[PDB]
C-alpha cells in the first residue's frame, strides 16, 4: 500500500520524527527523515514502520509554526491531504498536503501509541510494573548504600561508615591501626556519597608505588572506575581542554606530580572538587617554626574543597599530641596551639583512670569523683553517680549514660577516630607446635667450607646465608642438585600431609626457587595435588591458583606461597599454617601470621614450625617463643 | 533443581539415578529389528529388563 | 568474505550472522529489516541462504 | 599468522592443566581417559584496536595482546590408557622446544 | 613496655568508635536481609528479556554473554568474552575474580534505567476467556506516575521517588485495582496476533479516551495524600536531625555553623519543591473480553 | 492386559480402534488431570487405560456423554 509522498514513522527508532516515501520498487522502499535529513531503506516485507494520521477536529501543525483545526481529509491516488480551519486567525477552508506537516513528531502519552497501532508483547508490560514497583520499593531503605561492598559484616566498620556517611561536607581523621582496615573505611565513605549523589568530583592523593594498587581495588570491591594522571597523560590533555583537569570524575594523583609545577597546582585548586583523599598523613611532617614544602601545597588545596579525608596512623607509639600538626588543616579556628591542647589531655587523664577503675568494677574515690562532676558542668551528677558506683539494679545503664555524657564531652570524639586491637573482640586465638629433627651430615660437610667465605661480610649477612642451609649446599654442589632427598623436612611434611586428606593447608617457605622445587617433589613422589604462589607472577594467574585452592572437595590442598606479598585475600577456611623456615625480623612475622589472622575464623589457627637442632632454627625458636 | 544439576548427577552415576532408571523403563516397550528385513515378522516389540 | 556480485554474493541471497550486516555498522534487534546503505545487505535471520 | 604449542591456555581451569610439563605436553605415565588434554595449542585471530584506558587496565592486569582462541587435542570419548612415547617432528628453522 | 602501653590508653575513644549494641543490630539486619530471593527471581527474568545468555555452571556461578538479540546494540558492562557472576556474599569473598550482584550493582541499575526510560511494554493489547461474563465488556488498566522534579543533591528519593499507581477501570469508572492482585489475574490473560488486534482496537477508539477523565476525578487527590504525607515524614525526620545536631552545637566546640545552615537551607529548598509534584500516565493494557 | 490384549480386542472390535480409544482416556490421565477408576497398583496410565477398557468402564459413547456433561456443568455453574 506504500505510495509516494506520506508521512510514515520508524517503529524503534522514534527518535527521528516523520518520514517521507521518496521512492519506492517492487521490494525497496526509502524514506527521508528532514528533521535530520536522513536516508533510510527499508525491504517491503516485514514492514518495520507504521503509518500516521490525525482524525478530524484534532490538531495539526504545519512547518511554518502555525496550528490548525483539521475538519475533513480526503483521500486520492492514495494519498491523504487534510483540509481544517486556521487557528491563529481562524480562517476556515484552509488544505494542507501531509507534506507540509512538522518535521517533529511526538507521542510522548502511550494511548497515541495505542491508537496509531503500536503493540508490544505482552510480557513487557509486566516487566515495566515490576520493575518500576521494585524500584520505589527499595530506594527507601534506612540503610541503603552498605549491600554492593565486597566485605563481610564487621561492625565496628559499618558504625564508622554510618557515622560519616551521613554527614554534610565531613572532614575526620582516620587512623586506624593496621590490620583494622582504614582503607576499606575510605572505601566505604566514598561509595556512600556517590550512591546517595551527594557528590560527584573527587581527588585521590598517593604516592607512586601505591597507585595501581588503588587502582585494582577499587575497581575489584567498589564498582568505581578511575584514570590515572602522569605527565604524560597531563601534557596530552593540555591540548584538549583549558583544564584538562575538568574531563573526568575521579582523578588519581601523586602530590610530587602536582609540585612539578605551580601552575600545575593551581589548575588542581580550580577545578571544583567535592571529596579529597590523603595518604599517608603521618608522613605529612610539620612544625609550627618548620612548616614544610609539602605541607603548604595540601594547606592551598585544603581551602577550595569542601570535604577532606586523611588516612594515617601514629607511628613510634609516640602520644595523640601529634595529631595536632595536621588537625589544623581540618577546622583551623578551633586550633590554637599545642599547649593548651596538650593540657586539657592531661587533665582527661585522670577522668580516663576514673572511668577505667569504675569499668573495672572497683570502688571510686570520693575525692576523684569530684573531677568527672568538673568535666561535666551539671549538677544532676550525684543521683546518678551514687546509683552506678555502689552496683544498684540498674547500676549498668546508669553507668552507660554517664560515660555517654562525657563521650558527649570528649576533646576529640567526632572529629577523630581510633581502633585498637585491644577493646574489639572477634580475633581468633594462637596455638603452637614445635618439633625438632635431627641433622644429617652432609650439611656439616658445607657448612666446615662454607664458614670461611663470608669473612668480610656482615654477621646480618653471615646469619642471612646460614640460616637456610640449602642455599648453600647449592653453590658448593652446582644449582639443581638433589638437596630433597635426605631432609628430615621434606619427609616430615609429606608424613603430615599424606595422613590428613580433608585439611586445607598454607605453607610458606622463603623464596621462590624452594617453593617450585618443593611442589615438584609432592607432585611426583606423593600426587598431592600443590598450588604455588609467589611474587613473579601476573595478577591474573594468582587469581586462577587461589580460585582453585577454594574448591571445597575436589581441587588443591596446600598452598605454597613465597615471602607473601600481603596483597591478602580472604582465606577463612584455611586454618593450619606451616612455617617451613623462620626470617629475621618480626614484623613481617607478624606479616605472616595475619596472611590468616583476620576477623571471621570459624576455628582458632594452629601453626607448626619444624626445625634442624643445632642451627639457626635453633636459636631463633627459643629466641622468639621464649623471649 | 536445573537442568545442569540432572546433567552432573547422571554422568557421575550416583545410587539414586539408577532407581530412576529402573522406574522409568518399567511398562516400556522397545523395538528390535535385524537387517535384512524381508518379512513383516523382521521386526518386533519387546520389554526390557 | 563473500566476493561481490558472486556465487555467494551476500548482497543477492542474504546475511552471514544473524541480524548483522557485512561492514558491521548496524546490530541485532534495533535495525530489523533496515537495508544497510554502504555495504548493502538486508537485517534478517540467516537461514535465508 | 602462525599457530603456538603451549601450556598457557584461555578459559582453563587450573585442574586439566596439571598433567602438562612447562612446553605443553603430557608426562610419559600419566594415564588418560576420554576428555583430557594432550597438547595445548592456541590459533590467533582478529586484532581489533583500541582505547588508552583499556591499555592502563591490560598493562596492569597484564594478559595479552591478541585474543586468541585455542584448539588443542583431547581424547576423543570413549577412550582410555596409558601414553607410553611421544614423538616430536620439527622443520629446520623453528626454534627447537626444551622436550624436543 | 607491654604494662607501660597498657597503662596509656584512653578508652572513651574506643567504647565510642565500636558503635555499641546498635552497630551489632544493624550488621545482623543486613545479615538477614541478605537472603532475598526476590532479586534472583527479578535479574533473571530481566536478563531472559533484554537478551542476555545465562549459563549455568554449578558452584553457584553463572556466565552471562550478550546474544545475538540483543534488546541494544552495546551494553555498558558487558564483552562479548561473557562475565561471572554470583549472588552469595561468601562466595563472592571467596573469589575476586568474579562480579557481585546486589541492588547496588552497575548491570542492575543500567538495566533498570535502559527499560524505565524508553518506551517498551507501554501498548499492550490482550484477551480474556470468561464465558460466565457478558459479551463486549471493558476493562482498562491504567499506569500512573507520581513525580517530582529537583537536583539529585536535594535526594528527593529518599522521600518521594518516583511512585506507580495502579487503576483499573470499568465502563463507568469503578475501580477494580483495589481488589484483584495483578499476578492472578494476568496468569489467565493471553496475547492477539497483531493483525487482527491493529484494527480491533480501532471500533472502540472513542471508548478510551471516554474512560480516562473519570480516573482523572479520583487519581489527583491519591496524589495529594502521598505529597501530603510526604511532606510530614519530610517535617519530621529532618527536624528531628535539626533537633539533635544543634543540641551538640551548643555544647562541644566540634560543631560547625556551615552544617545546620546547609540543612535548614535544604529542609526549606526540599519543602518547596515537593509542593510542585506532577503526574503522568505511562502505560495502558485493553482487556476485551471473548467466548472463546 | 499386562502381557496379552486379547479381551479388550472383543470387547470393542478392532485392533485400531481399540488404539485411538486407549491413547485418549491415557491422555485425559495424563495431562488433563482426572482421576482413574481401577486401583493403581503402581502402574503407568496406559495400562491402566487397557485395564479400564477390558472390566467395561470406558467405552467410547461413554466418553462422549462424560465430557458433555462436564462441560454443560461447569459452563453452567461459571455464572
Ligand atoms: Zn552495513
Amino acid at each position: 500500500p506504500f505510495t509516494l509522498g506520506q508521512r510514515w514513522i520508524s517503529d524503534t527508532e522514534s527518535e527521528l520524527g516523520l518520514g517521507t516515501v521518496v521512492a519506492v520498487d517492487a521490494r525497496t522502499v526509502t524514506l527521508l527523515f528532514p528533521s535530520t535529513g536522513e536516508n533510510r531503506l527499508y525491504a517491503r516485507s516485514d514492514s518495520p514502520v507504521t503509518r500516521v494520521m490525525f482524525n478530524p477536529g484534532d490538531t495539526i501543525t504545519s512547518h511554518d509554526g502555525w496550528q490548525m483545526q483539521v475538519e475533513e481529509v480526503k483521500e486520492e491516488n492514495g494519498l491523504l491531504t487534510y483540509i481544517g480551519t486556521r487557528l491563529d486567525t481562524e480562517e476556515s477552508g484552509v488544505a494542507l498536503r501531509e507534506v507540509f506537516l512538522d518535521s517533529k513528531l511526538v507521542f510522548s502519552k502511550p494511548q497515541d501509541r495505542l491508537f496509531a497501532g503500536q503493540i508490544d508483547r505482552m510480557d513487557r508490560f509486566a516487566l515495566r510494573y515490576r520493575a518500576r514497583k521494585y524500584s520505589s520499593e527499595q530506594f527507601r531503605m534506612p540503610y541503603s548504600g552498605l549491600r554492593g561492598q565486597r566485605t563481610s559484616l564487621i561492625p565496628h566498620q559499618l558504625n564508622i561508615a554510618h557515622d560519616v556517611g551521613r554527614r554534610h561536607a565531613p572532614r575526620v581523621l582516620l587512623a586506624d591501626e593496621v590490620g583494622l582496615g582504614k582503607t576499606i573505611e575510605a572505601g566505604m565513605i566514598l561509595h556512600q556519597q556517590l550512591l546517595s549523589g551527594a557528590a560527584e568530583r573527587v581527588l585521590i592523593i598517593v604516592p607512586e608505588t601505591l597507585q595501581h594498587q588503588w587502582l585494582v581495588e577499587m575497581l575489584r570491591r567498589f564498582n568505581l572506575r578511575f584514570a590515572l594522571f602522569d605527565d604524560e597523560r597531563y601534557a596530552e590533555a593540555q591540548h584538549d581542554a583549558y583544564n584538562p583537569f575538568d574531563t573526568e570524575q575521579l582523578v588519581i594523583c601523586s602530590l610530587d606530580f602536582a609540585r612539578r609545577s605551580k601552575q600545575r597546582l593551581e589548575h588542581l585548586c580550580e577545578a571544583e572538587w567535592d571529596l579529597l583523599v590523603v595518604d599517608e598523613a603521618h608522613h605529612l611532617v610539620w612544625s609550627e617554626d618548620a612548616p614544610s614544602r609539602e605541607y603548604q601545597a595540601i594547606e592551598q588545596l585544603a581551602e577550595h574543597v569542601p570535604g577532606v579525608l586523611l588516612l594515617t596512623a601514629t607511628p613510634e607509639q609516640l602520644g595523640m599530641e601529634s595529631h595536632f600538626a595536621r588537625l589544623r588543616l581540618l577546622d583551623p579556628n578551633r586550633f590554637h596551639d599545642f599547649a593548651q591542647f596538650v593540657e586539657e589531655q592531661k587533665n582527661y587523664r585522670p577522668v580516663a583512670d576514673a572511668v577505667a577503675m569504675l569499668l573495672a568494677g572497683n570502688k571510686l574515690s570520693n575525692d576523684e569523683l569530684n573531677m568527672l562532676g568538673e568535666m561535666i558542668g551539671e549538677q544532676d551528677i550525684e543521683p546518678l553517680l551514687q546509683a552506678a558506683n555502689s552496683d544498684s539494679e540498674d547500676a549498668q545503664s546508669a553507668r552507660q549514660e554517664l560515660v555517654s555524657m562525657l563521650m558527649d564531652r570528649h576533646g576529640t570524639s567526632r572529629v577523630l577516630f581510633r581502633n585498637t586491637r585491644n577493646g574489639v573482640k572477634g580475633f581468633p586465638k594462637r596455638e603452637l607446635h614445635t618439633i625438632k629433627l635431627p641433622l644429617p651430615t652432609q650439611y656439616q660437610t658445607a657448612i666446615k667450607v662454607s664458614g670461611i667465605m663470608g669473612a668480610r661480610k656482615s654477621a646480618e649477612d653471615r646469619a642471612r646465608d646460614m640460616l637456610y642451609p640449602e642455599r648453600i649446599y647449592q653453590e658448593f654442589e652446582g644449582d639443581n642438585a638433589t638437596w630433597w632427598n635426605f631432609d628430615p623436612r621434606v619427609e616430615w611434611l609429606m608424613g603430615y600431609l599424606t595422613s590428613h586428606r580433608s585439611q586445607k593447608v598454607l605453607v610458606i617457605c622463603a623464596k621462590a626457587a624452594t617453593a617450585l622445587q618443593l611442589e615438584q617433589v609432592l607432585r611426583e613422589r606423593e600426587g598431592i595435588r600443590a598450588a604455588v604462589f609467589h611474587e613473579g607472577m601476573s595478577i591474573i594467574e594468582r587469581d586462577r591458583a587461589a580460585a582453585w585452592f577454594a574448591e571445597e572437595d575436589t581441587g588443591a590442598q596446600v598452598l605454597l606461597c613465597s615471602e607473601i606479598g600481603s596483597e591478602g585475600r580472604n582465606f577463612q577456611f584455611a586454618s593450619h599454617m606451616v612455617m617451613f623456615d623462620l626470617p629475621f625480623n618480626p614484623d613481617l612475622l607478624e606479616q605472616r601470621i595475619g596472611r590468616l589472622d583476620r576477623i571471621g575464623q570459624a576455628h582458632d589457627i594452629q601453626i607448626h614450625v619444624p626445625y634442624l637442632e643445632k642451627t639457626a632454627q635453633s636459636v631463633l625458636v627459643r629466641w622468639y617463643h621464649e623471649g | 533443581t536445573t537442568i545442569k544439576a540432572a546433567k552432573k548427577m547422571v554422568e557421575r552415576e550416583e545410587a539414586v539415578v539408577w532407581d530412576i532408571l529402573d522406574e522409568v523403563i518399567r511398562e516400556h516397550p522397545v523395538l528390535l529389528n535385524r537387517a535384512p528385513t524381508l518379512h513383516r515378522l523382521g521386526i518386533q516389540a519387546f520389554e526390557p529388563v | 568474505k563473500p566476493e561481490r556480485d558472486g556465487l555467494f554474493c551476500a548482497r543477492i541471497f542474504g546475511p552471514v550472522k544473524d541480524y548483522e550486516c557485512l561492514c558491521g555498522k548496524y546490530k541485532r534487534l534495533k535495525h530489523r529489516g533496515v537495508i544497510c546503505e554502504k555495504c548493502g545487505v538486508e537485517v534478517t535471520q540467516t537461514k535465508v541462504r | 599468522g602462525p599457530e603456538e604449542i603451549t601450556a598457557d591456555i584461555p578459559n582453563v581451569g587450573e585442574a586439566a592443566l596439571s598433567k602438562l610439563d612447562e612446553s605443553g605436553i603430557v608426562y610419559i605415565g600419566a594415564e588418560v581417559t576420554g576428555g583430557d588434554i594432550l597438547v595445548g595449542k592456541v590459533t590467533p585471530k582478529g586484532e581489533t584496536q583500541l582505547t588508552p584506558e583499556e591499555k592502563l587496565l591490560r598493562a596492569i592486569f597484564g594478559e595479552k595482546a591478541s585474543d586468541v582462541k585455542d584448539s588443542s587435542l583431547r581424547v576423543p570419548n570413549g577412550v582410555s590408557g596409558t601414553v607410553i612415547d611421544v614423538q616430536v617432528f620439527t622443520r629446520d628453522g623453528v626454534e627447537k622446544d626444551k622436550r624436543a | 613496655l607491654k604494662a607501660q602501653l597498657e597503662q596509656g590508653r584512653d578508652r572513651l575513644l574506643e567504647i565510642h568508635s565500636n558503635g555499641g549494641e546498635k552497630a551489632q543490630a544493624l550488621a545482623e539486619s543486613i545479615e538477614e536481609q541478605d537472603d532475598d530471593t526476590n532479586l534472583i527471581a527479578f535479574a533473571m527474568n530481566l536478563f531472559d528479556i533484554i537478551g542476555i545468555n545465562q549459563d549455568d555452571r554449578g558452584d553457584n556461578m553463572i556466565v552471562l554473554t550478550p546474544s545475538d538479540h540483543m534488546l541494544v546494540p552495546d551494553f555498558p558492562g558487558l564483552s562479548e568474552d561473557g562475565i561471572t557472576i554470583t549472588f552469595d556474599r561468601e562466595v563472592a569473598l571467596a573469589r575476586e575474580d568474579a562480579q557481585f550482584i546486589t541492588w547496588e550493582h552497575p548491570l542492575i541499575r543500567n538495566g533498570l534505567d535502559l527499560i524505565l526510560s524508553g518506551d517498551t511494554g507501554s501498548s499492550t493489547i490482550s484477551l480474556l476467556k470468561n464465558k460466565a461474563l457478558p459479551v463486549g465488556t471493558l476493562l482498562v488498566e491504567l499506569i500512573y506516575v507520581v513525580e517530582a522534579q529537583a537536583p539529585k543533591q536535594l535526594q528527593l528519593n529518599r522521600f518521594l521517588p518516583p511512585t506507580p499507581v495502579r487503576m483499573l477501570l470499568d465502563k463507568n469508572g469503578n475501580n477494580l485495582a483495589a481488589q484483584v492482585e495483578f499476578e492472578t489475574f494476568n496468569r489467565q490473560l493471553n496475547a492477539v496476533n497483531r493483525h487482527t488486534g491493529s484494527k480491533l482496537v480501532n471500533a472502540v477508539q472513542q471508548d478510551v479516551h471516554a474512560i480516562l477523565q473519570l480516573g482523572e476525578a479520583q487519581i489527583e487527590k491519591s496524589a495529594r495524600a502521598l505529597i501530603d504525607a510526604a511532606r510530614n515524614e519530610a517535617d519530621e525526620k529532618l527536624s528531628a536531625e535539626l533537633s539533635r545536631l544543634e543540641a551538640l552545637r551548643a555544647v562541644n566546640p566540634n560543631i560547625r555553623d556551615d552544617e545546620l545552615t546547609a540543612i535548614e537551607s535544604n529542609r526549606q529548598q526540599v519543602m518547596e519543591s515537593l509542593d510542585q509534584a506532577g503526574w503522568r500516565l505511562d502505560a495502558l493494557r485493553l482487556i476485551v473480553v471473548t467466548h472463546q | 492386559a499386562r502381557v496379552t490384549v486379547q479381551d479388550a480386542v472383543e470387547k470393542i472390535g478392532n485392533r485400531f480402534d481399540l488404539v485411538l480409544v486407549a491413547a485418549r482416556r491415557a491422555r485425559q490421565m495424563q495431562v488433563g488431570g482426572k482421576d482413574p477408576l481401577v486401583p493403581e497398583e503402581n502402574d503407568k496410565t496406559t495400562v491402566i487405560a487397557l485395564r479400564e477398557i477390558e472390566e467395561g468402564l470406558i467405552n467410547n459413547q461413554i466418553l462422549d456423554v462424560r465430557e458433555r456433561q462436564e462441560q454443560q456443568e461447569q459452563e453452567a455453574a461459571e455464572l
